[PDB]
Order: C-alpha cells, then sequence, then structure tokens
C-alpha cells in the first residue's frame, strides 16, 4: 500500500476545475501562505490535511488542502 | 544546517502542477509556493536542498528553468 502522504497541498477553492494551487507544505512543518492579498500561517499536521492556522483560529472557508 | 530559500523561474504555459510536484518531491524541501504576477516562479524553502540537481530535473522534465535567487535566509 502507498507510503503516508508527506505534504499537504493548499488551494484557493474546493472545485478541481476552478481552484487555484497555492503551496505544498511538508507534514510536520509550518509555512506562510499568501492568498487574496493576505498571509495565513498554517501547520500541516497530518495526512488528513485539515487547514489549520498556527494561532488556533478558524481559517477562511475558501482555503482547502489535501494530502500529496 | 542552514535554512534555504530558492526561487526558480520556470516556463510552464498541468505544467504548473507538474513543476510544483517535482519540486515537492525533491530532497530537503519543506515548502513550495507559486509566486509572481504570472505565477511563473517557484519559491522553495528547506534544508540541504541541491539547486543544481533541482534545475536539471526541471529542465529535463518540465521546460526551461533558471535560478533567480539562492539565499541561506
Amino acid at each position: 500500500g502507498p507510503a503516508p502522504a508527506r505534504f499537504c497541498v493548499y488551494y484557493d477553492g474546493h472545485l478541481p476545475a476552478t481552484r487555484v494551487l497555492l503551496m505544498y507544505v511538508r507534514i510536520g512543518t509550518t509555512a506562510t501562505i499568501t492568498a487574496r492579498g493576505h498571509e495565513f500561517e498554517v501547520e500541516a499536521k497530518d495526512q488528513n490535511c485539515k487547514v489549520i492556522l498556527t494561532n488556533g483560529k478558524q481559517a477562511p472557508d475558501w482555503l482547502a488542502a489535501e494530502p500529496y | 544546517g542552514l535554512k534555504q530559500k530558492i526561487v526558480i523561474k520556470v516556463a510552464m504555459e498541468n505544467c504548473r502542477s507538474k513543476a510544483m510536484a517535482l519540486v515537492a518531491s525533491t530532497g530537503g524541501v519543506d515548502s513550495v509556493a507559486l509566486v509572481g504576477d504570472l505565477r511563473d516562479k517557484i519559491e522553495v524553502v528547506g534544508y540541504g536542498i541541491d539547486p543544481i540537481k533541482l534545475i536539471s530535473a526541471l529542465r529535463k522534465k518540465v521546460g526551461d528553468a533558471e535560478l533567480l535567487q539562492v539565499s541561506q535566509a
């Protein structure tokens, strides 16, 4: 079976045909995303690739992630 | 050892997604972002990344790529 995903891949949007690719972030690290003229510091926690702000607050609805 | 930042301009006019996944799969990479107005540049952050091998793989598999920046920032 496949190895565990090593990255979370962040998008602006939920639909494959329209979403915009933003960043790959290594699972176990934090990174700053730039999107719609703002900065979002995320933690890629695990292979579920929940969008998680490092400050514990709720991220915008349009910010999505999935494992790679 | 030292945290790197590397920016590469890549000709990718599918091609962006391919380029980005190749970079993510490179040794030492912690993050990969598309940057620039035209979203034609890749910013790579991490540790012990080999930029020479990275540029030749991009040129090999994706298209013309050139180093814009390398900084141990």
